[PDB]
């Protein structure tokens, strides 16, 4: 099971990978 | 007449590392209560505020890089800022180079700004409401 | 990341960051909720007299056990538990090599043994002087736990008639080993000074010194 600081790890991550493909375009 | 509490202080001190143990000898639970290579030294804490002062609220990569050698958490980092300035959105303190007497003002103003509204949570205002 | 099931329209990949946004205001509050608990002061499941020490046993010293063990407990220790990581892993060797005579003049030993390294802990502890006595087996599927001992037991300290070797899960498909065996020791040896080897913070238990790389 994650912890609270690993959930916010792979949020983070998540969301510099989608504003790069936001930004993509 | 073995006194296994004085036992296990007084083993603590010579063989433990220093976050298992407290000086005093005795257990450090807060060590415990966070993963194994995830926990937070105090230590860190002040490696955290000098780095605000000479690199900004914003550049955690550059802090990282000079307080932590490149090993601790850029999100953790981002995390911990927000209970030194007790607010859930630090967006508008990107970049400012924050002293470490001003950030305990900041802390306090804005803990005090979020209990006059009841916008207050867990010693940090929430500006961000969802 | 992943890739493929990332999302690459555009009225995607917004939705995606709108709800991420909303999660992470979600877990920032539980994360500070958690460290203002942690922070002022929660505790440990950790029972008070437990002594952890992350190391790995091939760097460290066992002689600074040793000697501050001399220096408090005025005896070596009278029971010592290991579950070697037979091959994260350490080489069969590495573990054989363990200066584990130097650690335990007179008491027991319990070594978790799985069914490839079986004959292998018997020779490996009959090297480290100990006598091959008793094995205690857990029911989870089978792991075999081997005893021996070395010098002399004969002292009142110890308890001949301990509990019944068979042991069974606490939980159903479970892979910790089980804590009813800190309890024969407990009725072998009460309050004895005890060392684990190749702990694990689950293995933490009062009375108990215990190594490992991940305490
Ligand atoms: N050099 C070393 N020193 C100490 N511990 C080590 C090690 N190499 C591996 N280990 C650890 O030994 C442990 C083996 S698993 C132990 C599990 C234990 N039976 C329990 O569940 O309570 C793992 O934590 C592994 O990290």
């Amino acid at each position: 099971k994650f912890t609270n600081l690993e959930i916010l790890t792979h949020l983070y991550n998540l969301k510099a990978e989608i504003v790069r493909r936001l930004a993509e375009q | 007449p073995l006194d296994f509490t004085q036992y296990a202080k007084n083993m603590r001190k010579d063989l433990s590392n220093q976050d298992i143990c407290l000086e005093d000898g005795a257990l450090n639970h807060s060590y415990f209560l966070t993963k194994k290579g995830q926990y937070w030294t105090p230590l860190n804490q002040k490696a955290l505020q000098r780095g605000i002062e000479l690199f900004g609220v914003g550049n955690w990569k550059e802090i990282n890089y000079d307080e932590f050698s490149g090993k601790a958490n850029i999100v953790e980092l981002e995390l911990r800022t927000c209970m030194i300035l007790g607010i859930n959105d630090i967006t508008e303190y990107y970049g400012k180079k924050i002293s470490e007497e001003e950030q305990e003002e900041i802390k306090k103003s804005n803990i005090a700004k979020g209990k006059k509204e009841n916008k207050l949570k867990d010693n940090i205002y929430q500006k961000l409401q969802q | 990341d992943y890739l493929d099931r990332l999302p690459k329209s555009k009225k995607g990949l917004q939705g995606l960051l709108q709800d991420i946004e909303k999660r992470i205001l979600h877990y920032k509050q539980l994360f500070f909720k958690e460290q203002n608990e942690i922070a002022n002061g929660k505790r440990s499941m950790v029972p008070d007299n437990s002594i952890p020490i992350c190391s790995d046993v091939t760097k460290l010293n066992f002689q600074a056990l040793i000697d501050a063990q001399m220096r408090h407990a005025g005896k070596m220790f009278d029971v010592i538990m290991m579950d070697p990581p037979w091959q994260d892993s350490l080489s069969d060797e590495k573990i054989q090599n363990m200066p584990i005579q130097s650690l335990q003049q007179d008491g027991f030993i319990f070594v978790w043994a799985i069914n490839a390294k079986y004959r292998v802990t018997i020779k490996m502890i009959e090297n480290w002087g100990y006598k091959l006595v008793d094995e205690i087996t857990w029911v989870k599927a089978k792991e075999s736990c081997l005893i021996g001992v070395k010098g002399d037991v004969d002292n009142g300290r110890f308890k001949k008639n301990i509990a019944s070797d068979v042991i069974f899960s606490e939980r159903r498909g479970q892979s910790q080993k089980p804590e009813e065996i800190y309890q024969y020791i407990n009725q072998l040896c009460p309050n004895g000074n005890y060392l684990e080897i190749f702990a694990r913070r689950n293995n933490l238990h009062d009375n108990w010194v215990s190594i490992g790389n991940e305490l």
